């Protein structure tokens, strides 16, 4: 035959497909024996269904942020610990610690579970778990009052009465564990390099409020066979609605060690 | 097929018996003899030496063995080891009940279970965390980073302990590897390193005690070996 | 309820359900991701797929190859120490540096898992003039002899034309023998569990800078859940101290970008990469 | 008619569709009469209908890699034959030994038919059949072993009663075939450069574990009549789940003649 | 059973059936192929379409033709033995040597047989500067005449522009009288069973190097059967021995393949392809 | 398989769609997590439905 063709529609060409795209196509050139060979997915290889990559799977983890103590010389409503709402914390005393010279020394603080999976990420959203233990007996005893303040700090004249709370009487319970909604006036709160000693009313746009474990009580324990002080064990789970948005940061570059 | 017309030799199919693993396939004759018509005396008449049970060699690996028997004082804090760390399943099937086992087998695939019991009389306070690493020969890089800081061992899979709750505490590890199975004639790729760390201090002098029990479940044994290697 | 004498919130626990809410009422507000965003986000096997640049091939000569190990790319980059000597006072300052070396969406995953299964997707950028660029895998070890061919007669090509295509990407497949592979450093020896690859990307004409960035394939797949990294904080980036013959940046990085500016950082006098036996 | 046309899909071109793959599309030019002019398939050119070209017949065809002797002086145990389970060997004396001066003379170890086929690869996986035959009368007689060591090596210490092995009465018989299946953690094993004097130990890569073919017995014979020495000849055959995987490898080189 | 005095495993059982398994049980385990490796390997039918480079065109002068046999590119090339004299001690060295040329996939796979019956496919690679290809067949033999034409007006002519598409794709089909032709070179005059078919690779401007890689088309197929065929180790490549001018490399290669870095072993002194009559 | 090809339709190339035309395609790069990533249409977002742009 060999006629003639009709002109097509007017084209435009790139160099590349956009690297900043999840889906869609790739334009590269397969080294197998085909295209578009590919290995199947296989799941539960780790021994569980849960697909561990799953971002809801991660966010679930619960992990120690902070240490403090409850004691015979605690007055009541002295504050226990004080924290503003928000994933993204420090590993206590993990820090990565190396030696530069032969007496001086640098500390990188290292990032909280929650804090490493948002880095990549600009905005959250969604409930938070917070988890105290208290390592301690029965025959210990003690009252806190964990309150959620939503918008504000807790400061002079901040009555906790006006807000969500339990009072937990800790003679023969020992953990403690809520899920602390997400209210904020914004439907995502930023992403941030963490600070514990701040205030609520700075890093207003990467916290929701702060919340407060206060205690309602001295800690009440006979000298002669118990201790006077009880660590308070503070973990962070990340709720169930737990939502991630924006990934154009980085707060925390991820490097591989040598071996020695 | 290469076709084969044969009328000199008998294609002897019997004379070959195999016995378990063994194949004789034999020429000329096979004889067997003995005293005749055998018969077995009553249960009643022996079995005072049996229990009435049979044990397989798949029991033997689901049986708990004690690994650890020690102690841990006031003295050690926060983020640092109660007890020695353990290679799954080398600081267990070492020990002379499964070792003598798992002999004449190639390799295991089963999911190991490490329990340990804790002593507490009621006035005793801390906690204790028991996690494991997986695959600690493959990557040696972040094996103690991943465990030397309690919060970076929890969020890999772990299992926590009340010291004045739990006097019970099991930590289920399923099997994990690039590979099938775990080759038992050499030792090779690991699926875990448990280790045990301590998440609060004691509260009082009187230190806690502690056993590690190892044992065993969804046991997959390979093919028989000899399982010698030179050196 | 939020508390008792059973442990209130274990991990296999946590995995499946959340304690009750502080309001003992229903917590959770609704999903709109979708509606802000404009893009949902759920699983770390589709962000992979972004693709940012990883290193850069500057030291050698003019040269017409380069080859390099693949599953080293998967890792993030090594950590430096950096000696910076004051040319006129002569005492030490003591920073960090990425040797001609950076991170990817893919290195921030990959580092929070053990084993790895599927393709890696690799793009190069290189300088002006060059006409083609070329690919081939080979396996690094010819089993059991001393030495590797220089060449091979049946191994994979694949050319792309840089002045009518001017990234060349490539897809390397997954060949190992094993169901899910190793990416990290070991000193396993009696049988292997990574497959060891090299990559060898020429250039007609032969050329000096290289320029990869790297990405996940579509059948990427880490297995083992093992934690989060070492890292270094992002804002030490532009943090820096002063002192005769320019800065000293806390965290050192190259060009490894070819489209990010040069640092105004001078260059170090020695290099030492962390080990894992540096940590304290 | 004649108006305008939408803008059509981005596009991105190469110099080349991608040599590596097998399938697909390909750019060329057809310089025949009419574009993708091909010759039909035409089968049994060869006079069966067995495709020659398909791995699955090529993998099955037996080949001599390596002669032993059994006499009269064998001793009981001893190992007429012993050698790691992988496909690849070398050819005994076929050998490519050209001379290159008046006096100076070299040999290239040749390829097996197994070791040329897999050359091009990396992995493979599959049972292989190994193949004895014994070069005797009806009036020889002996026992060997056959133990497949899957796992381990041959050496002190190692009892063959562990292992599948088959005793075979040589006294009217004298050939002997098994396929050896395929025992490995890996599910492919590295093909490689053969080597006959290496354990499994090392190789450990390569290889599945150990086959050993050992006596039983001295062999039987009288003197005046029959010989005392009786040739222990081995084939290797390709079992029937061989596959073979990953084509980024050449072991081999092949290169054609001159006449003369 | 395994043993016994019929022959236990034939050529012609052994296509079709295995013996018993030493286990007396079923001794197989399922392909998972495609389940790790992503992809099928059945039939060197498909694998021969994978493109290498055969040889290259360096010792003519900038001409604007290279004429050559298509059949020879089915062979895999000649093997030739090099002899190295020493500038300074004057003593020889001796080593193998392909000259200006290589084995490919299609190589691998065409020694095995006798006759073949299909198109080859011609990749060209170019130096700069060049803007245009041509491809055109012709006989070779205007049979009965003792010379051949110099031009031709109805054989095929393609066109391929590099500075647009940098490789030059072109497939040659299968002209010949017989049903399945030969490739290898033979003393038969009588009449023919090859169809002896020229190639003329043109370049406009012209220039001096042509670097060709040749593939399967489509239709290739092999037909019998015949060996393996006299192979080198490919580990020999990089062994070699020092003497006063450089290295004297086992295996010697040209860069036939305008990717691959040029080895540096000294230029030999005389060069003899190994014959079917050196063989011991 | 891999069979040839059959030509395809001349086509002819602009270095942007045009920029004058307010429908038919673009040819921009997406800097989002996937192509063709937008924001649904939310109206009365000023308290009426209204269209404050019309």
């Amino acid at each position: 035959s060999k006629p003639l063709l009709p002109i097509a529609n007017p084209t435009v060409l790139r160099p590349a497909n956009t690297f900043a795209i999840t889906d869609t196509n790739d334009m590269s050139h397969s080294l197998a024996l085909s295209n578009d060979t590919n290995v199947p997915f296989v799941k539960a290889l780790d021994g569980s269904g849960l697909d561990e990559m799953s971002f809801d799977y991660l966010k679930k983890i619960p992990q120690f942020i902070q240490s403090k103590f409850f004691t015979t010389t605690t007055k009541p409503q002295e504050v226990l610990f004080q924290t503003k709402v928000m994933p993204h914390y420090f590993v206590p005393g993990g820090d990565v610690t190396v030696a530069m010279d032969k007496d001086i020394t640098r500390t990188i603080w290292q990032p909280s579970h929650l804090a490493y999976i948002t880095s990549m990420f600009k905005y959250w959203t969604g409930s938070l778990v917070y988890t105290f233990k208290f390592v301690k007996t029965d025959y210990h005893s003690g009252r806190v009052e964990v309150s959620f303040h939503p918008f504000s700090d807790y400061t002079t004249g901040t009555y906790s009465d006006y807000t969500y709370r339990i009072i937990v009487d800790l003679r023969e319970k020992s953990e403690f564990s809520v899920t602390i909604p997400f209210i904020s006036p914004v439907p995502y709160k930023r992403i941030s390099r963490p600070d514990w000693d701040k205030p609520y009313s700075k890093y207003a746009h990467a916290s929701t409020g702060t919340l407060v474990l206060k205690a309602l009580t001295s800690l009440k324990a006979t000298n002669t066979v118990v201790s006077n002080s009880v660590e308070i064990l503070i973990e962070v789970n990340a709720g169930d609605d737990f939502n991630v948005i924006a990934p154009i940061e980085n707060i925390f570059f991820p490097f591989s060690l040598s071996p020695g | 097929m290469a076709e084969q017309i044969n009328e000199n030799y008998e294609n002897k199919q019997q004379l070959v018996e195999q016995t378990e693993i063994t194949t004789f396939e034999n020429d000329l004759i096979v004889l067997e003899d003995g005293p005749q018509m055998e018969e077995s005396l009553p249960f009643a008449f022996h079995g005072q030496h049996t229990d009435n049970r049979q044990h397989t060699v798949v029991n033997f690996l689901q049986r708990p063995q004690v690994i650890f028997d020690s102690s841990w004082a006031s003295d050690v804090p926060r983020n640092k080891q109660f007890m020695d760390s353990i290679m799954i399943p080398d600081d267990i099937i070492s020990f002379p009940m499964f070792a003598e086992k798992l002999k004449g087998f190639s390799s295991l695939r089963a999911t190991a279970v490490i329990t340990v019991q804790f002593q507490t009389q009621p006035f005793q306070a801390g906690r204790v965390m028991l996690g494991s690493f997986p695959l600690p020969t493959l990557n040696p890089t972040r094996v103690k980073f991943a465990t030397n800081h309690v919060s970076r061992l929890m969020l890999l899979n772990h299992v926590q302990c009340d010291i004045a709750k739990e006097t019970e505490v099991s930590l289920r590890i399923p099997f994990v590897s690039p590979y099938n199975s775990y080759d038992l004639v050499s030792k090779r790729f690991p699926w875990a390193k448990v280790v045990g760390l301590v998440y609060s201090p004691l509260t009082t002098t009187i230190p806690v005690d502690f056993i590690v029990y190892g044992h065993f479940e969804d046991v997959e044994l390979g093919c028989p070996t000899s399982g010698m290697l030179a050196q | 309820s939020n508390s008792g004498t059973e442990q209130q919130n274990p991990r296999g626990s946590s995995l499946l359900t959340d304690p009750e809410s502080i309001t003992k009422s229903d917590p959770y507000n609704p999903n709109i991701s979708l509606l802000i965003s404009g893009e949902v986000f759920t699983n770390f096997r589709n962000l992979i797929k972004r693709v940012n640049f990883r290193k850069a091939t500057t030291l050698n000569g003019k040269r017409i190859s380069d080859t390099f190990d693949i599953n080293s790319l998967i890792e993030a980059p090594r950590l430096d120490i950096a000696q910076y000597v004051d040319t006129e006072t002569k005492e030490a300052k003591y920073g960090f540096s990425y040797f001609w070396s950076a991170p990817t969406t893919l290195n921030i995953v990959a580092e929070m898992y053990a084993l790895y299964r599927g393709g890696v997707r690799v793009k190069v950028v290189t300088e002006k003039g060059v006409d083609f660029v070329r690919a081939t895998v080979s396996p690094q070890q010819t089993y059991g002899s001393d030495v590797a061919p220089t060449t091979h007669i049946s191994t994979p090509l694949a050319i792309e034309q840089i002045p009518i295509k001017g990234v060349a990407e490539f897809q390397i497949p997954y060949y190992a023998p094993c169901l899910s592979s190793s990416f990290r450093a070991n000193s396993e020896t009696f049988y292997y569990s990574s497959g060891r690859n090299n990559l060898d990307i020429a250039t007609s004409p032969p050329s000096i800078n290289r320029y990869y960035a790297v990405g996940a394939g579509d059948d990427m797949d880490f297995s083992i859940f093992i934690g989060t990294p070492p890292c270094i904080h992002a804002s030490q980036t532009a943090q820096f101290t002063k002192i005769k013959q320019g800065k000293v940046y806390d965290l050192r990085y190259d060009q490894y970008d070819p489209f990010r500016e040069v640092q105004d950082g001078t260059a170090f006098l020695n290099a030492r990469s962390i080990e894992d036996s540096d940590l304290l």
